[PDB]
């Protein structure tokens, strides 16, 4: 908010209209009417520049934090302040030891990384990382019980959950039949909202 | 003494003043955008009747007969805010004053026709719930009921179907 | 530029005091 | 009351003055019509209007191409 | 009343200026 009075250097300012003051009062001690119309003139300037810069600094906010996408440009060259770590032997190291076009993200994933996901969510909270990169369920409950950190972003390389069966196994076909007249007949919002979503935050 | 000390103190605070008020002016006109705000299915908006809202859906239509045997307390208030087209759905909305005021329809055709209007007025909101899928079907028990499975999984699995979905949800920035 | 400016304004207004006290004391026996 | 209602008309008229000058300046920097009309993929090169007719000679190289792409 | 209002009607085209002048700096900005 608005605080950065003395950040915007006008201790200097100060210092100058104070020496100018003082030299118009020694001035006009030793004519005073052209002096005191100056000095005048020059107090009025000084306000309309000040009124002027405070708003230019004003405007000036350091928006667009945060993250928009997984194309979004930086992501595409990690400097040093946004070391992101992936979970190192899990399905997404692979997943971006085969996707050609990723390498040099790829190279610095394979920087600081992580040995479990309790530590590196516990590190967000140790404010090193700036990111994260791990399933959706899994990040949007742990933002939503250690209410600290929100999610974000939109989603990418979609899939799903099924529920998997032997090739051609006796039920093969009415297990489909049942989860479909279910998935259609409000229970998994049932189920979602008891489960998956809570409300603390 | 005091006079000068009263002056300095005035001055300053005046000053002060129209410092705050000249970036609290610059902060009102350097942006807004606020718009309204859906959480989700289960909001009270909708949810919870106020006074008679529009929301319309398209009659018989794929998305309706969700809430038609789900929620079953409100399937009257539905029933006058339905028009049976689909763009005249869209275009009843915007070509304001208002008719309607939410609207519930399967995903794709609401994202089309969000990204042919410069005129940018709309927006997704809310996050997905429920699901469907599309399909092509074919007559009971056709010779062709497995040829076009396994060829349209390997349509897929190639990376065919990105070449047409940019093809033509082309997303313009307004 | 402010900096530049407020130089420049503090140099006028010094040249103007010493051409002011410069007048006034040629017009005071004059 | 004279003197109350001075000051207070003199503040009410330095905070109308304050606001003139706000607005005039936020009207100032917002001024930047510009934008030219760029390439294949614009919002004006999108979508018909009245204030955008855009033309080509007919029966011509041009409108033959111009006329195949279902997209 | 000719002084007066002399002198209101160059107060108000020195503020109008002086508002120019400060939209025009920040303008620059």
């Amino acid at each position: 908010t608005l605080d950065s009075f003395m950040q915007p250097f006008q201790s200097t300012l100060w210092l100058l209209v104070g020496l100018s003051v003082h030299v118009v009062a020694v001035m006009l001690y030793l004519s005073a009417r052209i002096l005191g119309m100056v000095w005048a003139g020059f107090a009025m300037i000084i306000v309309a520049s000040y009124t002027a810069n405070l708003a230019a600094f004003l405007v000036v906010d350091r928006p667009e934090e945060r993250i928009t996408g997984i194309n979004d440009p930086r992501l595409r060259n990690p400097s040093d302040k946004f070391i992101y770590a992936t979970v190192k032997q899990s399905s997404v190291d692979i997943y971006f030891r085969r996707q050609v076009e990723l390498s040099t993200m790829y190279r610095h994933m394979e920087k600081h990384n992580y040995e479990s996901a309790a530590e590196a969510i516990q590190a967000v909270r140790d404010n090193k990382l700036h990111a994260f990169i791990w399933d959706s369920a899994v990040l949007e409950f742990e933002a939503s019980q250690k209410c600290d950190l929100v999610t974000t972003g939109e989603l990418f390389f979609r899939s799903g959950f099924g529920i998997g069966m032997r090739k051609d196994s006796p039920w093969k076909q009415n297990v489909s039949l049942s989860i479909l007249k279910s998935h259609e007949n409000g229970f998994m919002e049932d189920l979602d909202k008891t489960w998956v979503r809570y409300q603390e935050c | 003494w005091t006079g000068r000390f009263l002056m300095n103190l005035w001055a300053i605070f005046c000053m002060f003043c129209l410092s705050t008020y000249t970036a609290n002016l610059a902060a009102v006109m350097v942006g807004e955008k606020i718009y309204e705000e859906l959480s989700g299915i289960h909001d009270p908006k909708l949810h919870h009747p106020s006074q008679g809202f529009r929301f319309g859906t398209v009659r018989e239509s794929s998305a309706e007969d969700y809430v038609r045997q789900s929620f079953p307390e409100m399937h009257e208030y539905m029933r006058r805010y339905n028009v049976p087209a689909t763009p005249d759905g869209v275009e009843y909305l915007k070509n304001d004053p208002e008719k309607l005021d939410a609207f519930i329809m399967d995903k794709a055709l609401l994202d089309y026709e969000v990204s042919i209007d410069a005129d940018c007025k709309l927006l997704t909101v809310g996050k997905p719930f429920a699901i469907e899928g599309y399909g092509i079907g074919l007559p009971p028990n056709s010779p062709l009921t497995a040829n076009i499975s396994e060829l349209i999984s390997q349509y897929k699995s190639h990376g065919f179907m990105d070449m047409l979905h940019d093809k033509w949800y082309r997303v313009v920035p307004c | 530029m402010g900096i530049k400016h407020f130089s420049g304004l503090f140099v006028l207004l010094c040249i103007g005091f010493g051409l002011s006290i410069l007048t006034t004391i040629g017009e005071h026996i004059v």
